[PDB]
RNA sequence: AUCGAGAGGA
């Protein structure tokens, strides 16, 4: 129940080309996160907060 | 007498711990084995719920009341059900109880094992009593009722080997260890620096002797002086748990023996 | 699954009497292998375990919140004061024999897990069932008794076998397989057969 | 670089060499320049050697390159399997890609790859230019649900009337 | 939930002594360690079996009907 | 759901004896018992106590697989010897014994106090 | 796609696997439930009626019984309802669908299935209990684990599919795999780790212990082997007892480094029939190696022998461990007082290696290398030298482990575990990267805002200084989370990237299948070559084995080929040969021995001029040094009496075997020389092992055992050759396809991203690069 | 939390004093005086800060170890250091990087990281009392474990996670050891 | 049937226990005779096997069917000796000229005998036994 | 039973 309630969806993108958004990036510290997130479909896409 | 000999070191009602010198391995397991799972003794087996309007499920309380130990002095004059002739269960089979708890106060009734009333005809044979060691005099709790909370369940104990379900052990839990020292050498002590400043040395050290540096290794010695305790739940005494222990296992030997005769 | 991404079903069921056993007269509630270990370095499984021990004996929490000054070290300590070998080691007794195990065990505490998805929810068989109306195929899902799919992937293996006819076998006598008539002229599924 | 190389004696010896390690390639021109070995120059590149030294030297270099990242990762093929993936590259004269763009166009039969990527534009044009299909392909027996020429299906059978 | 009736492991009684339990912490102020100890039970296996028992009973009652 | 019930593994079911004899093939003077509804209790202690007798020459028993109770004892003996009797004889030891352990424990037992 | 490369069907099951020790390779544990709910129709013979009435007498609810009838007529009889289910006479052609029982073959696979050893056939053993439950040795070529994973099961419906089932797709069958001229399936885990330890020499087990491993193995003679100890006390040694299910005849060695048939180390391995002679046996002897006991026992003594070779050794192995025990504490990740002093020291030693260079690069006193940065020639040395750092820690740490820490142990089987896992559990983790470079300025200018801007030290780049049994800091944890997440994408990218390079591969070989000519053609006819492997044989038959014509020095050639009659200092002794007085001399011998020399240096000349870098050992049908030894064991071979050959049975011999090789058939100039080709490589390794000197010097062969050795040589070159039928087009596509997909991770471009230029073929690709010499 | 050099007596401190701590806990064991989250915020002492203005300020990891002023047991971790002198902020607590499903892993610092990715899916899937009226809720499934356990090994986190008083998942004994291949 | 095969006295060199703890490889010289050296393996957990000691090595045949416990105290025994094993010789290993050098394995258990004058004694045999005394 | 979407499992 709990880390439903705390889920974050990003979908995909555009037209130029790249930056790896399933990477977990250094600004996440204390907001994002580290482990948590689903493995394989979104796998990174999902966050929890 | 001639083989075997026991020695007492503590006794109380609830732990016999003893030697047990001049057998084999096998037989001093086959003693282990046999009072774990073999003896046999008397558990709720079958309960028939008329109301239950708790926050425990049926089910659940079923459960709870399968194991609530009950007094089986006299459990081998009590037939098994599967044997007896008649039909689903008799006095001559089984021990029949019932159950009856309703909210009363407004301080959450509580249901104990002391509430348990046996219904059936004994026979006056010390059977089915509900074992009580608490000292507030009521064993073991069996669910909790609000202000006007009603539970009614009719119990039927059966006679039962614990090799068929948990409840039917009478034992708990059953120490055993040979050779204090590891003078057979039948175990590869793991270490860091020293092996025996990091392995702490056993109550059983002190009835057997050193082994000394300077002796060679024994390799003629086999497993002989056995220390054992036999915890009880208290459905059976201890000293019967391994009377009877020793009892069962006499028995299913001889029963290989005699069906040699009729082969 | 214990509580380190370290999961695993049961194999087999042994009793207490067939079951290792401690001096003390300890059985466990649960045996997994040594094997699972080494290769995923799960190591707090091992300290839960060492910490949970001493929370068993000492009757107090164990603490494992992350960034503390907890170490292996301490907690041995602890428990060689209490008794038992600090590393978490117990001499244990083979159940079947009876006979001392060579080796000594890492016994102890552990918090484990029972996650969804059992066994009695997975098992599914069939044998001729349920068609779906547009294809004439058996239907997806176990909830109303359907058929796995034999996909191409599964194709291929037959093939690379050689085993020809059991790639038939299940792509007529099983699963479709219907019959039609052709005429002999234009090569289309035009006729009107008129049997019996 | 380290080599095996025959010395006077007979046995092999490791002989040391300066080999020169590049970044971009222009093969048409880097071998044609004095003082280099013009015999042993190789790319990574089997699309320039393609171009270059003929088909043949090609199907050796795709080989090579293909070989190469099977075996530096651990893992080992043997020989056929790899030449055989090659071979079937390169025997239709040019570089023929394991893609849609490549071998799904080799005038094979309609219903075969259809089983492959562009599913109906491959039956749209079949049914224009009036393809017909051999019915020889594994997929195109899958697809009719009969017996494939396959181990089993390669031979047929007949009974004999004695003996 | 309740107290478990007997340690998954070992066997023993455990469910007569929770009702104890809470006396010798509260009104005894002792510590878990000798409240255990006291209810004789000696080894974790049956230890674990009391400690680390959550009791949702109590709030389970909570509701009126 | 495919759990089968617990009593299968003391009580015999439809023309199940609880012996079984064997000559054994590869071995001259060989038997093999297959002990129906029992295990390690039993088999083990057999087995140990068909190896203090010197007139035997082989002596194992084994759970083919632990799912289902049975076990299987092979023995074999010197000629001249039955080896049914070399059980037979096993077993009244074991016997024996067991009923001086409950003889000298009850003796034991009446002279302690508490 | 959907519904026609792919259908859903009947008579299929499915449920979650669990493993079984106390079962046979070959078998399949299927659950009685499902049993009970799949079936097989089964036409009514005289043969059956008897054992079939039985059954339908027993109906749809106990075990080994029937569901449906089938009459003449086709009119279905369903007996789970119906008036006359406890009546039914079968008349002879009736049809009587009966549930499954023991020993039916049933083909069970495990997905995605990028094989054909993902889908094999097995014998059903019925039981009690949920799940599949399969051989713990036949995990590997399936990729199953009991984690949680679910298996497929199909029935097959005809006695032809039965058959076209239980002779191809069966497991025995499928032992030694094609893809990679080796068995695939080995000894895991337990019994891996299990037999390392028996097999030491200080482990004895004595009487009662040993004469129930005797009785555990079913294939036991009845006949106590004699003990290596008879002294005071008579003690079997491990190696005793592990032999008895090893069969006679079976021949190996290997020397592994410090070998000196005295094994001071316990190294390598000598198994002389059947008996094991020494060495501790690991994943090297009895894992699913290239020259190990699984690929011999398997063309020696045959697939079914082998199938049940995998039994015996478990049956014994996880006995002894039962009563052995073994266990892993965190004690076994406790390293030394000094050790873990000195691993500090060594981190702290590159520590202020790396600040150095950084100062050295700071005062622009940085060389730069040719063709580099110099931003990036101090990247590569930070990196470089951090690397070193945690591997002479580990190293350091992997010294110090006692030879009883059971780490340390599987490690040495071979079961599980490996060196980097060491240094990270007890020395410490290491550098953590994203994306090749070590963690990157995320925030402007620094990598956390707990670190000032312009930091390019250690910590702040994310060397985790840290073990796992200490414990890793706030920031270090982080930087592991980031180097964490990025394998975790791949194992969720890649995996489908390469699912799609296997539909790739496998759509575009499918057709490619060898006739009956050993053209390798596909559905229009056209060739894809003209020998298939360019040799004619199959893969699976086909192993390693050296070539002793390339190597070694021109006058070490000499002193092992040539045979002078015309010289006394190189004649061949009399002792050798019977008519070895009379030969010396001669004439028209010695035309046919320079006619043999003159051979053996052709090819000498020639091996050289195909394999330039010198290399000896390349896969070849037929291991000869196996059937020499074969040879010289069989018929008793004592080394001291004269062979009673004629150098003209050799020489002239050898040549008649080369004749009647036969890869192809045809009687005609073109086919001829195909035929002569298509050898070439194979003879070249004829000659070499039977050449005149060596068949009576070296290996002293008999006159009759002689001729033996041909006749095999012939027989099993024969049974060598690919069978037309076979699809080598999805045989290579899957051979290629699923290593590929086992891929998961200098400057160029390697693994799967590779490939997928490769097969695409592509014009703009990443790492062009010539290398000129 | 908030440093800022107030300090007449010494070097740059945290802007919180024990006596804050201190009327916090007042709160807490009244359950008069009235201090919470907010009169933190409100005198100044606690301040929100988003990502992008993290790009401008300088953080400590720990109060104590990050800024007291300038032997070692071994089996302690290898920390850094100081190194830093202008520290604007420091932080709350570093375990708080976590969400709520990877507080439930007790040591995850002493373990590798995708694997405690996998326990905080499994976590999910875990099964106990998911709220004190189950009976009451008519749900499409809801499983409830018998007999609860609020583990030996806690987090802190666990604390506010509530699971202390609604655990999934029992304590086993546990053996790791090759028994019967089984 | 039944002979000795060889017989000799020998003296302990050089004793090591190669990371075991039940088993020691053993150098030992051999007295009178100069051109002879021994190397086995030897359990010293039953019969400890200390440097500078002298003992007496014999090999015999003899005093094929299943092995039989005892009884055997009730039956004539070539053993008048301590320590016994049986073994396999597997090769037979020539040093230059005329000197030879025989092995065998006791199940596992080496040994490495060099000499001459036992040329037509140790054939190239299943059998083989091993006894050493005092 | 048909479509579309989401969550998980290996
Ligand atoms: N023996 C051996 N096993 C390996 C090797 N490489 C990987 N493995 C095993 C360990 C892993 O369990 C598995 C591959 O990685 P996984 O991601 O499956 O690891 P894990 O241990 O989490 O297993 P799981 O994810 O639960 O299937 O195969 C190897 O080189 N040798
Ligand atoms: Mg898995
Ligand atoms: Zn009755
Ligand atoms: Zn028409
Ligand atoms: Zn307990």
């Amino acid at each position: 129940t709990l880390s439903h309630l705390r889920r974050t969806n990003t979908p995909i993108g555009r037209d130029g080309k790249l930056a790896k958004p399933r990477q977990l990036h250094n600004t996440h510290w204390g907001l994002v996160c580290p482990a948590e997130t689903p493995e394989g479909q979104a796998c990174g896409l999902v966050k929890n907060l | 007498e001639e083989g075997p000999q026991v020695k007492i070191r503590e006794a109380s009602k609830d732990n016999v711990d003893f030697i047990l010198s001049n057998v084999d391995l096998a037989m001093a397991n086959s003693l282990r084995r046999v009072m774990i799972a073999e003896i046999p003794t008397l558990a709720i087996d079958s309960v028939e719920v008329e109301t239950n309007t708790t926050v425990l499920a049926d089910e659940f309380i079923a459960h709870r009341l399968g194991l609530i130990p009950l007094q089986s002095m006299d459990i081998e004059q009590l037939e098994y059900s599967r044997d007896c002739f008649c039909e689903d269960h008799c006095d001559k089979c089984s021990v029949v109880l019932t159950l009856q708890a309703f909210g009363e106060s407004e301080s959450t009734t509580n249901v104990y094992s002391k509430d348990l009333v046996i219904v059936s005809n004994l026979m006056g044979r010390n059977i089915g009593h509900p074992i009580i060691q608490d000292k507030e005099g009521n064993g073991v709790l069996i669910c909790k009722l609000r202000k006007g909370q009603e539970l009614k369940l009719t119990c039927v104990a059966k006679k039962g080997i614990a090799k068929e379900h948990a409840k039917w052990g009478p034992a708990a839990a059953i120490e055993f260890e040979y050779d204090p020292w590891n003078k057979l050498k039948h175990t590869d002590y793991w270490y860091e620096q020293d092996s025996a400043k990091e392995w702490p040395q056993s109550k059983n050290c002190e009835y057997e002797d050193p082994p000394n540096e300077g002796d060679p290794f024994d390799y003629k010695a086999q497993a002989d002086t056995f220390y054992m305790n036999v915890e009880s739940v208290g459905s059976i005494p201890v000293d019967q748990v391994v009377v009877r222990g020793i009892d069962t296992l006499q028995k299913k030997v001889a029963s290989i023996l005699l069906a040699l005769t009729q082969m | 699954a214990s509580r380190h991404g370290q999961k695993g079903t049961i194999g087999i069921t042994y009793r207490r009497e067939d079951m290792p056993f401690t001096a003390e007269g300890i059985v466990p509630d649960l045996i997994i292998n040594p094997h699972a270990i080494p290769s995923r370095m799960t190591v707090a499984h091992l300290i839960e375990c060492l910490l949970s021990k001493v929370a068993a004996l000492s009757g107090n929490e164990g603490d494992a919140s992350p960034f503390t000054d907890i170490t292996v070290e301490g907690i041995s300590k602890l428990l060689r004061e209490h008794g038992y070998q600090s590393r978490g080691f117990e001499v244990m007794y083979n159940g079947h024999t009876g006979k001392k195990l060579m080796a000594q065990i890492f016994f102890g505490p552990t918090y484990y897990q029972r996650l969804r998805h059992m066994v009695d929810d997975k098992i599914h068989a069939r044998a001729r069932g349920p068609m779906q109306v547009l294809t004439r195929q058996p239907v997806e899902g176990r909830s109303r008794d359907g058929g796995l799919r034999f996909g191409e992937m599964e194709r291929d293996c037959m093939i690379a076998h050689g085993a020809a006819s059991f790639l038939k076998e299940r792509l007529m006598e099983a699963s479709d397989a219907f019959r039609v008539h052709i005429c002999g002229i234009c090569g289309l599924m035009t006729v009107i057969a008129k049997l019996n | 670089y380290d080599r095996k190389v025959p010395s006077p004696t007979g046995e092999y010896v490791k002989e040391p060499e300066w080999v020169l390690e590049t970044d971009g390639v222009n093969l048409s021109e880097v071998m044609t320049v004095p003082g280099i070995d013009p015999t042993r120059i190789y790319t990574n590149s089997f699309i320039d050697i393609m171009e270059v030294l003929g088909i043949e030297a090609g199907r050796a270099a795709l080989y090579k390159e293909v070989y190469n990242v099977i075996a530096s990762d651990g893992s080992y093929v043997n020989y056929r399997h790899m030449a055989l993936l090659v071979d079937v590259m390169t025997t239709q004269g040019g570089l023929t890609s394991v893609t849609r763009h490549g071998f799904n166009r080799s005038n094979t039969g309609a219903l075969m790859r259809c089983s492959f990527e562009e599913t109906v534009e491959i039956l749209f044009e079949a049914g224009a230019s009036a393809e017909l299909d051999d019915c020889r392909g594994v997929s195109e027996n899958v697809i009719l649900g009969q017996m494939a020429p396959i181990g089993t299906g390669a031979f047929d059978v007949m009974i004999d009337e004695e003996s | 939930m309740i107290v478990p009736v007997r340690c998954f492991s070992c066997g023993k009684v455990v469910g007569d002594k929770w009702e104890s339990y809470l006396n010798l912490l509260q009104e005894d102020e002792l510590d878990e360690g000798t409240a255990l100890s006291r209810l004789g039970l000696k080894r974790y296996c049956c230890r674990r079996m009391i400690l680390t028992h959550v009791d949702l009973i109590e709030k389970f009652l909570r509701y009126n009907p | 759901m495919n759990a089968p019930d617990r009593f299968e593994l003391f009580l015999l079911g439809e023309g199940e004896s609880k012996l079984k004899i064997d000559p054994d093939t590869k071995a001259p003077n060989a038997v093999v018992i297959t002990f129906e509804k029992e295990d390690h209790t039993l088999g083990n202690l057999i087995r140990a106590e068909l190896l203090n007798d010197r007139k035997v020459l082989f002596a194992a028993y084994k759970v083919e697989h632990p799912f289902f109770a049975r076990f299987k004892l092979r023995i074999q003996t010197t000629e001249g010897y039955d080896p049914k009797d070399a059980l037979k004889n096993a077993c009244n030891s074991i016997i024996n014994k067991l009923g001086a352990l409950k003889t000298n424990f009850e003796t034991e037992w009446n002279l302690q106090t508490l | 796609r959907g519904n026609l490369m792919g259908k859903r069907v009947d008579f299929s099951a499915r449920t979650v696997i669990s493993g079984d020790p106390n079962l046979e390779l070959d078998q399949v544990g299927v659950p009685k439930s499902i049993a009970k709910t799949l079936t097989y129709p089964e036409v009514v013979t005289p043969y059956n009626i008897d054992r079939l009435t039985q059954l339908v007498r027993n109906g749809p609810n106990e075990h080994p019984g029937a569901k449906y009838v089938i009459r003449d007529s086709g009119d279905r009889i369903d007996l789970r309802y119906s008036k006359r289910a406890g009546d039914i006479q079968l008349q002879y052609g009736w049809k009587v669908e009966r549930h499954i029982m023991d020993n039916d073959p049933v083909l069970f696979n495990r997905q995605p299935s990028l094989h054909k050893m993902s889908m094999m056939a097995h014998r059903v053993k019925v039981i009690p209990y949920s799940t599949f439950r399969l051989n713990l040795s036949v995990t590997s070529p399936y990729n199953a684990d009991f984690d949680g994973d679910e298996m497929n099961l199909h029935v097959p419906q005809s006695e032809e599919t039965r058959a076209e089932l239980s002779q191809l797709c069966a497991v025995p069958l499928q032992i030694v795999s094609p893809q990679s001229n080796k068995p695939c399936m080995g000894i895991v885990q337990d019994t891996l780790c299990g037999i390392r330890k028996l097999t030491l020499r200080d482990t004895f087990i004595e009487l009662d212990q040993v004469l129930n491993m005797l009785y555990w193995v079913p294939d036991w003679d009845g006949v106590i082997p004699t003990p290596a100890i008879i002294k005071p006390k008579p003690l079997w040694s491990g190696k005793q007892i592990l032999s008895v299910a090893i069969p006679n005849g079976i021949h190996l060695q290997r020397f592994d480094e410090g070998t000196t048939l005295l094994s001071p180390k316990d190294n390598g391995m000598l198994i002389i029939d059947g008996q094991i002679i020494f060495g501790v046996v690991e994943k090297k002897t009895v894992g699913s190696s290239n020259g190990g006991l699984i690929h011999v026992v398997t063309r020696e003594k045959g697939p079914q022998v082998c199938a049940k070779l995998f039994g015996n050794i478990q049956k014994v192995v996880n006995f002894w461990l039962l009563h052995n025990g073994f266990s892993t504490g965190i004690g076994d990740t406790i390293a030394d007082g000094p050790t873990m002093r000195e691993i500090t020291e060594t981190i702290a030693e590159a520590k202020k290696k790396v600040l150095d260079v950084t100062k050295e690069a700071q005062a622009n006193l940085l060389t730069a290398k040719h063709g580099m940065t110099l931003r990036e020639s101090f990247e590569d040395n930070v990196v470089r030298f951090l690397n070193e750092a945690r591997d002479k820690a580990g190293r350091l740490a992997e010294v110090n482990l006692k030879d009883l820490n059971n780490v340390k142990q599987m490690v040495m089987a071979g079961s599980k575990g490996s060196f980097i896992n060491i240094a990270q559990m007890s020395a410490c983790v290491g550098q953590q990267s994203v994306e090749g470079k070590r963690i990157a300025f995320g925030f402007v200018d620094r990598t956390l805002p707990h670190f000032s801007k312009d930091d390019y030290s250690p910590e702040s780049k994310g060397f985790v200084e840290n073990s796992y049994l200490r414990g890793l800091t706030p920031q270090e944890f982080f930087f592991h989370a980031m180097g964490g997440r990025e394998g975790l994408i791949d194992t969720a990218v890649k995996t489908a990237e390469t699912g799609y390079i296997q539909r790739r591969l496998v759509k575009a070989l499918e057709d490619i299948m060898v006739h009956y000519d050993n053209t390798t053609r596909n559905s229009l006819g056209n060739v894809i070559q003209f020998i298939y492997g360019e040799d004619g044989m199959d893969a699976a038959h086909i192993e390693k084995q050296s070539l002793d014509t390339i190597g070694g020095s021109d006058a070490a050639f000499e002193k092992r080929y040539r045979v002078d009659l015309l010289n006394t200092d190189h004649t061949l002794d009399p002792s050798l040969l019977e008519s070895g007085s009379e030969i010396l001399g001669d004439l028209k011998l010695q035309v046919l021995l320079d006619e043999e020399y003159k051979q053996l240096v052709k090819d000498r000349k020639f091996l050289r001029e195909v394999f330039v870098d010198g290399e000896a050992n390349w896969p070849l049908p037929v291991n000869i040094r196996r059937i020499i030894q074969n040879a010289q064991q069989t018929f008793h071979i004592d080394h001291t009496k004269p062979s009673d050959l004629t150098i003209k049975d050799i020489v002239l011999g050898v040549k008649d075997l080369q004749e009647n090789l036969l890869v192809l058939r045809g009687k005609n100039e073109i086919i001829q020389n195909a035929q002569r080709d298509a050898v070439t490589l194979f003879c070249c390794l004829l000659r070499s092992r039977l050449a005149t000197r060596r068949v009576l010097q070296e290996y002293r062969l008999t006159k009759q055992a002689f001729d033996w050795v041909l006749s095999n040589i012939e027989a099993q070159f024969l049974r060598s050759v690919v069978h037309p039928g076979e699809m080598v087009g999805v045989l290579a596509a899957q051979s290629i396809g699923e290593p590929a997909t086992q891929m998961t991770l200098k400057k160029v471009t390697s693994g799967v991203p590779r490939l997928k230029e490769i097969l695409n073929v592509a014009k703009n690709m990443k790492t062009p690069s010539l290398t000129v010499y | 939390f908030i440093v800022e050099d107030d300090e007449s007596l010494g070097h740059k401190e945290l802007k919180v004093r024990k006596g804050h701590i201190a009327k916090l806990m007042a709160t807490e064991y009244q359950d008069v005086e009235e201090y919470t989250w907010s009169s933190l915020l409100n005198e100044g002492l606690v301040e929100y800060i988003d990502a992008e203005e993290e790009e401008s300020i300088l953080i400590a990891m720990q109060p104590e170890d990050l800024e007291p002023a300038e032997d070692v047991d071994p089996a302690k971790r290898i920390r850094v250091s100081h190194h830093a002198t202008t520290f604007t902020h420091c932080e709350i607590h570093p375990s708080m990087i976590l969400g709520v499903a990877a507080s439930i892993i007790p040591f995850p610092d002493h373990n590798q990281s995708p694997r405690n990715t996998y326990q905080s899916a499994m976590g999910k899937q875990a099964m106990g009392v998911f709220l004190t009226n189950y009976n009451v809720r008519m749900d499409t499934m809801a499983n409830i474990l018998y007999y609860p356990q609020k583990p030996l090994g806690t987090t802190r986190a666990m604390e506010y996670l509530k699971f202390r008083e609604l655990p999934a998942g029992q304590n086993a004994i546990v053996a790791i050891a090759c028994y019967s291949g089984y | 049937m039944s002979n000795t095969l060889f017989d000799d006295i020998f003296q302990v060199s050089e004793v090591d226990p190669g990371r075991y703890n039940k088993v020691c490889r053993i150098e030992a010289a051999s007295t009178t005779q100069d051109q002879c050296k021994l190397t086995l393996d030897i359990n010293v957990e039953l019969f400890p096997v200390a440097a500078q000691d002298s003992l007496t090595v014999t090999i015999a045949s003899s005093l094929t069917r299943s092995w039989r416990p005892p009884q055997a105290g009730d039956r004539s025994l070539a053993d008048d000796y301590d320590y016994v094993m049986y073994g396999t010789a597997y090769k037979f290993e020539e040093v230059s000229k005329d000197l030879i050098a025989v092995y065998y394995s006791f199940g596992g258990l080496l040994m490495r005998l060099e000499g001459n004058y036992r040329n037509l004694n140790n054939l190239k045999q299943e059998n083989a036994y091993l006894l050493i005394r005092r």
